[PDB]
This record gives structure tokens, C-alpha cells and sequence, in this order.
């Protein structure tokens, strides 16, 4: 998918198995895939980091399209969920599709530490952010059989961002001219 | 009702029923010159409702495979009436713009477009070394770029979508004024941008300030695709004056 | 340049140069 | 008082985040987990609407995070190199069309605006490398020349004389060169970005060469040739001061791969011109 | 003409075509022939300039012979004017020859920055200042059928020069003795 | 002194030391249309100094023989910058004028030229029964029309000087707005005349509101006739607005 | 308010530029734009009078067009050689007959005046370039000897004891050394420009050099002779402090020739002497 | 010699030396 | 910073730089 806008979406489908996962990443703010975001890109200008992240989530099915989704944050001292059950344990939030299209879920500070490092380290790696079908997804007859979902990433007000630093998602190997 | 819109400039009036709100580029609205800011010293000429009107540029078809469209102004206007008169009897010129883009379709049908205004979008060229995108290449007019089309050659601009056609990843258009026109919430897009240049005025026919940039980033979908499925643009420059009057600039 | 600030806690905010140019990092807000 | 602005500029705490407060349970018809992307805003949601949350005294700071702060350090952006070889008279002075192009550090953090206005302060880190043996006794001049000043041919051409221009004699042994430089451009900010041309024919030039010029900076070995040949390289360094910045862009995600133009190289496999990293599939993290 | 005074003076005559060019040069401060006027000398000892110009002309013909004539600035963004017509779209002056032998026509500062650069530079080129006939010169019988005109350039109250430098107008190419 | 002066019109300024006074027509200066006397509803545009400015046209060669020159406002013109440009765009113009005619000699010439602006000058045909001026004949643009040249045609104007062109004595042309050029006292003629018409505004295309006329009733002389002596019109629009935008119209 | 000067200082807004203010069309028996240059004086007509301009704020300030500004660069003035040849009695030292005619670039700003009065700082930039090795301890004495004093005829003249006279002695790693003069005239001002003679014969001397004697500059090398050979180059600058300029003059406009005269040379095609560059006829830009 | 202003912005214009001619450039006017 | 005392026996405790960690030991108790 690199190198193409279908890197940015995630395919949503009538499901045969109840409470399949949808996606799973890493909510450490410079880890990938957050790295190449706005804010994961001005994350790795600094050393440390502190605060919520606000994770949104747009539906892009027909309007006939309906879902109910699960979307959790994991806090760290575990491994990722293996089910929704396991999953809805801890922070979350159900999805339902409607005439408003995006959802937000907040990655609330918790953390031993005021801060953490931005750089994938073992001590001070803030968790996971996981998607389950609560339900299904669900269309009338003659509608596409899938749709397509994008996700956005931001700090809520108490992010923050400490220690600058040289950026490791950038590089020069060989001289720049005119 | 908040889904409606009704937009009124000089002898046009355009509506929507289905909105996603309005964007305000950067949160001004635009404004004529002021004496503080001001360096050229003659007096401006502000055609007013005879330039500040809504102009409806060609349509273009989206499809399954579309991979986007730009256009750039003041270029895309270059021919539209008053507007565009002026735009070439001047050696300066100053503008905002209203602009509100177009696409219905069916509520069985699914799609995605990211609507962003660039300001200074200067594209690149992929594997030419420094050899730079071409005049012509850059001003287009009404008919825009279609991506994905171009037969390629040496002055021709990057077509990549994803790197933003200059080396900057997608994902972040969005810290530019932007809208989506998703196909089950919205049919059209609005943004007013104000004048934005490191200088008061400059030449509207060799500096292009801003750059519509049009993607699809959810595929257009439907059980019915031989109903073709058009995107319209229309565009309403925005206190325009102009300074330096003399003959008509002619291009090429 | 002295701006000298009271409170007894005085500040001696000095530019050694005759240019704006030749001063610090700007204070923030 | 500007006494206690003092003591938070010690302190850096003049930018303060917000505290989070305690939040409760609860029922309603009003959600604000809800919204709509379309809009082109940001869901201006908080932890405090999504979950129970405790009372916090935040106590971070966003100093550090100021654009001041961010393009306040000093990074290098050029390398000039005299390198006696075979020829002093030739080889003991050199030119450099000063730019921030050149080192991609910089400028890819000013690259991240589309304007930008700041005044400079420049650097200089020379170094003698001793070929023979000896350096003898090194004394270096650099003649800022602004576009339209005579650019010298040879190393003892009037130019040097620096009757109007600016130039900083060095001494080996003695501190690193520096000097500040005023806001230059003849417009109101510099341009980080510029979709415009210097003509409008199919030859005219496209780009930030066409606003960016700011001279050239000559240089040359002051010291008359010695016994032994010596290889001198002064590093510039360069630091915005007093800055001020508008409209942010999305970062440079390729390498750059020339000046003033924002063209790219891509090879067959795209994934290894980007920072981003192959996913084996959406669910393993 | 150089290393004469005729390289000052501008000669006028009968014409039998309409409208004919008389002359056409670049206003820019710095660039020739402006360049070794005065204002140009001290502004090729600056990096910038801005403001207006001031450019008058005294006709020096018998006090019988009249003339008309259109002088004309010619604003960036655009060729040199290639006839009357195209030139008069522009900033000028008609100059009627009378009693009083001298005319000023101002080129305002018109320009996209505030300020431009003194050297040969296209993006910061100021444009053409062109003379052309109105009318035509026409005298009695038994008067001189030609007559000179001289030109004359100086700064309005607006002009101003910034970022000494040296001058590129005067060179040392070997040592000054006693 | 009385003898000279200097008229501004945006970025335009003529002088003469040789004037006999001014003329406005019949002492109304032009102003902008006010909302007692409008009629038509949409906000009109008004150009300014781009369009308010003096615009020279072809010059003319006065001999001996010469029987005289017409030309037809707004129809002179019609391809003179912006003003051209927003005559054509709009339904509607209104304007008024000021009118510099350009003539200087010697002090041993002699010769006089009546210079007039008639209002609705509706031109006559000879010995043509009901057949009228066709349009093209009386909108021959800043060319204008050299009387005593054209070879005839049906539709082809009257071209009697001393008839007025339409059935009147020249000597009673001096009842409309008009001065003398006459070479011994003045080089050259001033009037400036407010708009007049019976509607408030008017089609700038199919309606001549003001004609220019030039006859030499004293015969060019001098003993140097190998000089030529040309006659040269500067005409600048004032207070010039326009009502009534679409696509530009085309003639012919 | 001497801190509200302050300020201005600062900001270099202390000679600030006229508004344009706004004008309209006009219809006058008043014509600005017409006058007689037979007078002399120049017309003050300005843009608000022969266009329609709009009101517009000037920000632009003339501080660096100040006398004081254009004539208070430092810039290089002469260039002594002490070179160590054959024989260190006889080539480590030498004299200077001090003037201001030597180096083009500075000559020219002054000669722009007809009178000066001004201090002078003077800043001398030594080089000692290894001809066999090393350099050893260099320290070099440079003495002002006013017209009068004794002038030193070896290394070891007992003027060198300089008891009235004022020396600099500077030594080698130590910082460039740097003086300043009280305008040194006999008269109200320095003399750019002199149309007499130190007499009235046939063999009368001509210019400024009959007005114009500064004295004599001598320098030696402090340092009694060492095994490696040197050379020793200072380079002297100059720049004008307090200055007063009387009656502007036209620029030179050809190349200088000698000291204390306006002499010449002419080619036989003199377009090449001048700055002027050919036309290829009146219309062509 | 220290020409202490008052405004609180202090403005000290010091001389270090006992000559006139020691001091740096004019201010204008 | 500059935190004058008085007493006359002046204090003059100052700060050469604009953080915290740049300033010398601390005092006691
Ligand atoms: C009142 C006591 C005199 C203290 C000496 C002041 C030392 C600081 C000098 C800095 C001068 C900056 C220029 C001013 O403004
Ligand atoms: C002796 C070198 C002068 C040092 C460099 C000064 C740089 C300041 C100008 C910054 C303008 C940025 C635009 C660009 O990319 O060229
Ligand atoms: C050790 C050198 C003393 C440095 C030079 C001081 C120059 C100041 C005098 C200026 C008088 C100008 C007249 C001239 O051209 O000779
Ligand atoms: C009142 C506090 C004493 C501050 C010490 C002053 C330091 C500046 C010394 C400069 C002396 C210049 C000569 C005088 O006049
Ligand atoms: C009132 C006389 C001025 C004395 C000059 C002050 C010299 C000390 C400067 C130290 C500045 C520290 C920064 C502040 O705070």
C-alpha cells in the first residue's frame, strides 16, 4: 500500500465471525505508523513527551451503510488484546455510524512517569489502540459490500513536548546542490 | 437549518442543502489593503461586483481510478470575464477567494474527496535533477491538471498524489484550509481564503498564491457506475483591486 | 540598553549593540 | 511586572498547560465524542468528555515548544574548503551563493512554514589542517558581497579592499568568528516556498531562487603563501533570531536533492524514500 | 557618441510618419544608461532601493519651433511598448513645448515589494520609460530643421537607498602611485 | 498664467501653454449616476483611475485640402484598455468626458479649426431615399472618419462639411459645446462634458452619445508646407460605470 | 527624550521618509510638471501631483545614507611588506608616507566631497607567512613619526626609542591591533580636492599633496633576527568617525593613476575607460 | 563618562576613553 | 538578575545567564 492513498484507509466488511479485529497499532506518539503524522513528526524533534492523544475516526460508506464499532486503549504492564472481550477492559469507546460520519477516542496520560520518552523505548511504551466490531457492518440490498475508513491523530490540551532534538524520519546522504 | 448554504457575490448566488459547515482560511476573512501595509504608491482600481463573482470552471468526471485534480490561482481565472481582464491590463493584483466545490451523488453511493487550499505550492519534478516544473506546465487555467493523465515529458511537474506533487506526504495536507466531501455526508465544500503573500500585491500572471488541490482518498463506489459522477468548481475572487495599468499582457 | 526592573529584585536587562539585530533570542508570547 | 516575567523566563514557565480536571459519569443527549471531519476542524474533544477523570496540576511548560526556541539553535550550512594543492594564488580564496538550502537539517525545520522573518547570527568554525607539518600564522578575511558588489577574481583583487562591504578578519588561535545579520529581504518575510516564476516564458526560472538571493561570501587566506600547504575549512553556522513564522506545511518526507526546489528522486521500491516503515498487516503493532 | 556631449542630447526633427519613437530605456536606478548619473553612482553603492523617480526634459530648439510629445512609463509584467498607442495605456505625461522649456514626468513607485535590488535583476525590474511623438516638431521657414533635447533624472521625496555596498561603476586593476 | 494648463486624469497628465480656457459642456461637470434618476437595479462597477485616464488616438494630418474628421464616443473607445474592455462585458455604461484636442504649428502658420461635441449627432444619407447610416460606417473606432476620402457605398454617411453631416448650417454649430484651435492663438482645444441622454444609462454598443467634430473653417498656410501638421485627440472617461455583467459581446 | 533617541538608534528610524498621501484628478491653469531647468534648480514636483496616488505609510528611514554611515566603513588603505630575503638589517623594516590615495574603493567615497573633516580609527591586520618553517616569536613595532621627527634608517636607528612619538607594538597570537587619531589638519578640514599650488613658478608643486602631509609610518620587526626566513604583511584600514563632508562632487569616472592628482590615461577607444556601456542606438533597452 | 537616561529604561552611553576622537560613530542628525 | 541588598554592605547576587541550571551552588537551609 506505501505510495498509495489506500495506506491511509482501513476496509470495513459483513463479517461471518463476531467481534473480529479490525486494526491494532502502537499509541506511542513516534512509533509507526504514527511516526509520519504531523504530530509524530514534530514528536521527533523532541526528546520526551506528556499529555492525551485524541484519535479520530471517519466513515466513509454509503449513507445506508450502518456499523458499531469498538475502538480501546490498552494501558501498558500487558500485551495487545487477543479478543474484544479482553479489549473492552480497558479505555473505550462504541462507535455507532450515523449521520455525524467521525468519532473520537481519547488515549488518556497514563503513566507512571510525568513524562516519556518519544523514541521506541521498552520502560516508557504508552500502550495500544485496537478496533473490534461491536456489532456488524450492515447495508441494504444493491450497496457496496465494503467501505473505507480514515484515521486522524492529535493532542488534546495537555499535550505536550520537551527536549529538542535532531530528527531521525529525515536524512541527507550525499551533498545537496544547485 | 446547518446542512444549508446560500453564498451571494456580486450577480451570483450558489446553495447547497447538504454542507460540512464553511472553512475560513486561517481564520481571516479577506480585506482590501490598508495604507500601513501598502508600498505601491498609485491609486487601486476595485472592480468590485463586476470581479467579485462566482466563475464556474470546467467539470471533470471522477471515476473508480481518478487519482485527482489541481488547479492554481489566479490562473484558473485568468479568462473568466472582468476578473480576468484585469488580471493582464495590471502589473499588480490582490485578491481573496470564496471557493465552493461541487459533487452529488446517490445515498447508495460512497466516496471521499480531501478539498485543501495550498498556499505557495511550489511542485516538484521527480528524477530530473534540478531542472524545475514549467510555466506552462503551472498555469493550466480553468482546465486544471487531471492526475494520472499527462504523457510525461522534461518540464512536466511531479504527478504523485501521495507526496503532495512535492515531496511531502498526504496524510498532512490536512494543516492547510480544508474541507472532505463525503459522499454520505456532504455534496459540496466551501472555503474563504484570504490574500496570503510575503508582499502587499504582486503579478497575478507569473506568482499563482494559492493551489486547489482535489483527492480522492475513498474510492468512488456504487452499484450503479454508469451514472457518471461530474465534480464542478466554482470560484469568487474577493475584494480585488489591482495597480499598474498599462497595455494587455499577452502569454507565450 | 539598561531596563532596569525593581521589586529587592532587579532586573538588568542590557543590549551591548547599537542594532536591534545584535540582541538575544526574543521573550516569548 | 517584568520582574516576574523574569523569574518564569528562569524558570520557563511562561506558556503553561491547562490542568485536567475531575470529570463523572455520565448520561446525555449531547455527545461530544461525536462529530464531523468534513468540516475541515478538529474535534475539540478532552479526556475529561471521554472518561472519569481525576483533578491534575499540570506543571509542563511550552517554552520550549516556541518558534523562537525551535529555529533558535545553530546549525551548520556550509563547508567552504581552501585546500592548497599545487597553486596558492588560485587556490588560497573561494565564493559561496549563500543560501539555507544546502544542509538539510535546517532547512527542513524551516521548510515546515511557508514565510518566515528573523534576523541571523552567523558562526564561524575554521579549522587548519596541516599538510606539511606547519600552519605558520593563519589569518582568514570573509567579505559578505551583496548582489550588484564587485566579486573578486584573484586573491589580491581590489575587492578586498572592503571599502563599503563587511568583512570579519580571523586569527588562528583566537575565538570563533560571529556576527549578527538584520532581517535581509526586500519583502516583509523570507519565502520558504514560492509557486511563482521570474517570467512567464517557457524558460523562466521557478521557485525560491527567484525571491531568495542574498549575495555571495567571499573568502580568501589573508597570510601570503607559506613553505608548507595547509587545507582550511570554515563551517558556518546559522541562527534565526527574533523569529516569526506563518502557514505550516507537512514535512520534508524525502530526501532533498537540490537547492531552492522542492524536486525528488524516487526509486523502484518507494518504501525506502520515506521514513515509513512496512506494516507485515493492520493488526500487528 | 560616448567621449562626446552629444552622448547627452537627443535629437528632434520633422517627421513623416505619425507617432514615431524618439527613445526607450530601462528605469531601473542602477542599470545603463542611468547607471553614471549621479542618483545612479550613490545608488550602485547600495544593495536596495525604493520610491519614486523624477525624469525631466528640456528642449533646447529656437524659441519658434513647437512640438508635442508623450512620454511614458511603462509598469513590469510586460514588453516595451512597441507603438504610441501601447506605450499611452500606461503612467504619462503629454509635454507641450512653450515659454517654459522643461517637463518632469514621474515614474511612481509601483512594485510588488517594497523595495528592489540596485543591480540587473528580472523578478525586481522596474520597467521602460519611452518618448514618443504627439504631434510633430514643426518650425518656420529659415529655422534649424533639428534640435536637441536634454535629459535630466533625480529622486522624489519618497526615494531611499539601503545596505551599503561596494560599487561595481569604478575598478582598480593596478596600483595607485606616487 | 491663463495660458497654460495641466489636466490629471489617473495616471495621465497632458499640459499645453497655448489654451483658450476650457469648456464644460453646457456647465455641468460629469458626476456618477445618483438613485433619484437610476433605473437599473444591480450594483454598477466603476473602474476608476483604470478606466478614467486619457487614451490618444491615431493621429490625423491637417493639409490644405483637408474637409475635416468625425469620431463617435464611447465608439473611439471601444479598444482602449479597461474602458474598452467594460463596455463590452456590460449591457450598461455611462460616462462622461473630457476631450483634449492636439494641434501646434509655427508662429508664421495661420489656420482655424472649429472642434465640437454634438450630442446625438444622427448623421444624414444623400440622395438616398429612407436608407440610413449603416452601423459599421458610424463605428469606425478611434480611425474615426476622414471626411472627403471614402469612396461611396450605399450605406455610406453624408459627407457634406458645411451641411453638418445631417441637414444643418455649419455656421450654427458653435450652439453645441466648442472651441477654436486657431494656430495663431492656441494649440490646442479643452471640453469636458457630463453624460447626456434621456435614460440614465445606455448600451455603449449600439448607442453614440457624443460625437467629436473637426473641421478646418480656415484654410492650413504657411510657407513651409513640407512640415507636417498632424492633429492628435486625447480623450479621458470620467466618472465612467458600468451595469449589467455577462460574457463579452462581439461585433460583426 | 535621549531613551526615546535611544530607541530610534536601535531601530535605525531616526531620518524617516514622507507619506504619500492620496490625490485626485485636476483640471488647473497651475502645471507643476512644467519649469525651466535654465535656472538651476531642480523641479520639485512630486508623484501626488501627475497621477492619482492612494495614501500610503512610509516606513523607509535615510540613517544609512548619512554621511557618517557611508564614510564610517572600515576599508583598506595600505598593504606594508616586510619580506626576509637575503639579508634581516635592511629588510626587517620600512616606511610608509601616509595618505588616503592608494586604495581605490575608500579614495572614491571621500573624494565625493570636496572637504572632510573627520577622526580616524585605524585597525592593522598582520600576517607572517612561513617562508621556510616557522615563524618563531614575532612582534613588530609601528611608530606615527608626525613631518619633523627623525626617520629611522636602520633597525636600530635610536628613533626606534620612540620617547615623544606614539608606537603600537603588537605581538603575534594577540588580538588586531587598533588606534584612534583626532582629526590631524592645520586647517578647519581635510582638503579632497586642492586647485593650488605651494607656489608661484613654472616648478610649483599641484593638489593636495601640497596640502595633504600626514607624516611618515615606520615599522620594524621587533624581534631580532631568526634562523627561518619570513614575511610580514599589514594590511592598514581606515574609517572616518565624527564626520562633516562640505560640496558633493561628481564620482571619479575613470581609473585613479597616482596619489594627490586627478591625472588620467585615455585609450584610443575611451568607451573602455568609462563605466558607460555602448547603446546600440536610442530605442534599444 | 556614563550619560544615564531615565524612562524604566536606563540608556547608559559610556566613554571609556579620556579623547573624543576614541569614541564610536555619531548619531545622526 | 541582579538581587541587590542593602544594609551600607550591598549584595549583589547575580545571574549571567537566563536558566536556572546556569547559576552557581545554592545557599543552605
Ligand atoms: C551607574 C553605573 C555605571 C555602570 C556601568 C555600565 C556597564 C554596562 C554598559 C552597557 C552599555 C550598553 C549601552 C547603553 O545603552
Ligand atoms: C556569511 C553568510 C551570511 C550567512 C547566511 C545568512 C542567511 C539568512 C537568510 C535566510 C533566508 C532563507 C531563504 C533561503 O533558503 O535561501
Ligand atoms: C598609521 C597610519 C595613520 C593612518 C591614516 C590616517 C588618515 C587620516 C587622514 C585623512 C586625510 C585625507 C587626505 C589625503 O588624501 O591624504
Ligand atoms: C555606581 C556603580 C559603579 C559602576 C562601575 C562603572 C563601570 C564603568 C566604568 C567606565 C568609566 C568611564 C569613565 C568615566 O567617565
Ligand atoms: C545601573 C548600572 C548598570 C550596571 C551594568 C550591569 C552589569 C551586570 C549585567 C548582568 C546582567 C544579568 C542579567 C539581568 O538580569
Amino acid at each position: 500500500n506505501i505510495g498509495n492513498v489506500s495506506m491511509y484507509t482501513v476496509t470495513l466488511s459483513p463479517q461471518t465471525k463476531l467481534a473480529e479485529e479490525i486494526f491494532a497499532i502502537k499509541v506511542d506518539i513516534a512509533s509507526h505508523p504514527l511516526a509520519t503524522t504531523l504530530i509524530g513528526e514534530i514528536a521527533s524533534y523532541f526528546t520526551h513527551w506528556t499529555g492525551s492523544l485524541r484519535f479520530s475516526f471517519m466513515f466513509c460508506g454509503t449513507a445506508n451503510t450502518t456499523l458499531k464499532v469498538l475502538l480501546a486503549y490498552t494501558p501498558p504492564g500487558i500485551g495487545k488484546p487477543r479478543s474484544r472481550k479482553e479489549a473492552m477492559l480497558g479505555t473505550h469507546v462504541v462507535w455507532d455510524v450515523g449521520l455525524q460520519s467521525t468519532v473520537s477516542l481519547v488515549v488518556p496520560w497514563i503513566s507512571a512517569s510525568q513524562y516519556r520518552f518519544t523514541t521506541p523505548d521498552t520502560y516508557s511504551s504508552a500502550g495500544y489502540i485496537t478496533c473490534w466490531y461491536q456489532t456488524n457492518f450492515v447495508v441494504p440490498p444493491n450497496t457496496p459490500n465494503t467501505a473505507e475508513m480514515l484515521c486522524f491523530v492529535s493532542g488534546c490540551k495537555d499535550f505536550c513536548l520537551r527536549m529538542a532534538r535532531d530528527t531521525d524520519l529525515h536524512k541527507q546522504t550525499g551533498p545537496i546542490t544547485q | 437549518s446547518d446542512r444549508i448554504i446560500q453564498i451571494t457575490r456580486g450577480d451570483s448566488t450558489i446553495t447547497s442543502q447538504d454542507v460540512a459547515n464553511a472553512v475560513v482560511g486561517y481564520g481571516v476573512w479577506p480585506h482590501y489593503l490598508t495604507p500601513q501595509d501598502a508600498t505601491a504608491i498609485d491609486k487601486p482600481t476595485q472592480p468590485d461586483t463586476s470581479s467579485n463573482r462566482f466563475y464556474t470552471l470546467d467539470s471533470k468526471m471522477w471515476n473508480s481510478t481518478s487519482k485527482g485534480w489541481w488547479w492554481k490561482l489566479p490562473d484558473a481565472l485568468k479568462d473568466m470575464g472582468i476578473f480576468g481582464e484585469n488580471m493582464f491590463y495590471h502589473f499588480l493584483g490582490r485578491s481573496g477567494y470564496t471557493v465552493h466545490v461541487q459533487c452529488n451523488a446517490s445515498k447508495f453511493h460512497q466516496g471521499t474527496l480531501l478539498v485543501v487550499m495550498i498556499p505557495e505550492h511550489q511542485l516538484a519534478t521527480v528524477n530530473k535533477g534540478n531542472v524545475n516544473a514549467g510555466y506552462k506546465y503551472t498555469h493550466p487555467g480553468e482546465a486544471g491538471r487531471e492526475v494520472g493523465t499527462q504523457v510525461e515529458n522534461e518540464k512536466q511537474p511531479s504527478d504523485d498524489n501521495w507526496l503532495n506533487f512535492d515531496g511531502t506526504l498526504l496524510g498532512n495536507l490536512l494543516i492547510f484550509p480544508h474541507q472532505f466531501i463525503n459522499l454520505r455526508s456532504n455534496n459540496s465544500a466551501t472555503l474563504i481564503v484570504p490574500y496570503v503573500n510575503a508582499v502587499p500585491m504582486d503579478s497575478m500572471v507569473r506568482h499563482n498564491n494559492w493551489s486547489l488541490v482535489i483527492i480522492p482518498v475513498c474510492q468512488l463506489q456504487s452499484n450503479n457506475i454508469s451514472n457518471i459522477v461530474p465534480i464542478t468548481v466554482s470560484i469568487s475572487p474577493m475584494c480585488a483591486e489591482f495597480s499598474g495599468a498599462r497595455a494587455k499582457t499577452v502569454v507565450q | 540598553g539598561a531596563q532596569v526592573s525593581r521589586q529587592s529584585l532587579n532586573y538588568f536587562n542590557i543590549n551591548y549593540f547599537k542594532d536591534a539585530a545584535s540582541s538575544g533570542a526574543s521573550r516569548l508570547d | 511586572n517584568p520582574v516576574e516575567r523574569y523569574v518564569d523566563e528562569v524558570l520557563n514557565e511562561v506558556l503553561v498547560v491547562p490542568n485536567i480536571n475531575q470529570s463523572h459519569p455520565t448520561t446525555s443527549n449531547a455527545a461530544p465524542v461525536l462529530d464531523a471531519a468534513e468540516t475541515g476542524h478538529t474535534n475539540k474533544i478532552q479526556p475529561e468528555d471521554t472518561i472519569e477523570t481525576r483533578y491534575v496540576q499540570s506543571s509542563q511548560t511550552l517554552d520550549e515548544m516556541s518558534v523562537e526556541s525551535f529555529l533558535g539553535r545553530s546549525g551548520c550550512i556550509h563547508e567552504s574548503v581552501l585546500d592548497i594543492v599545487d597553486n596558492y594564488n588560485d587556490q588560497s580564496f573561494t565564493k559561496w551563493n549563500i543560501n539555507l538550502q544546502e544542509m538539510a537539517q535546517i532547512r527542513r525545520k524551516f521548510e515546515m512554514f511557508t514565510y518566515a522573518r528573523f534576523d541571523s547570527e552567523i558562526t564561524m568554525v575554521p579549522s587548519v589542517a596541516a599538510k606539511d607539518g606547519h600552519i605558520g600564522h593563519i589569518v582568514m578575511q570573509y567579505m559578505y558581497v551583496p548582489p550588484g558588489a564587485p566579486i573578486p577574481t584573484t586573491r589580491d583583487d581590489y575587492a578586498w579592499q572592503s571599502g563599503t562591504n563587511a568583512s570579519v578578519f580571523w586569527q588562528h588561535g583566537q575565538p570563533f568568528p560571529r556576527f549578527s545579520l538584520p532581517f535581509l529581504s526586500i519583502a516583509s518575510a523570507y519565502y520558504m516556498f514560492y509557486d511563482g516564476y521570474d517570467g512567464d516564458t517557457y524558460k523562466s526560472r521557478y521557485g525560491t531562487v527567484v525571491t531568495n538571493d542574498m549575495g555571495t561570501l567571499c573568502s580568501r587566506i589573508v597570510t601570503s603563501e607559506q613553505l608548507h600547504k595547509v587545507k582550511v575549512v570554515t563551517r558556518i553556522y546559522h541562527k534565526a533570531k527574533h523569529t516569526k513564522a506563518w502557514c505550516p506545511r507537512p514535512p520534508r518526507a524525502v530526501q532533498y536533492s537540490h537547492t531552492h526546489t522542492t524536486n525528488y528522486k524516487l526509486s523502484s521500491e518507494v518504501h525506502n524514500d520515506v521514513a515509513i516503515r512496512p506494516r507485515t498487516n493492520l493488526t500487528t503493532v
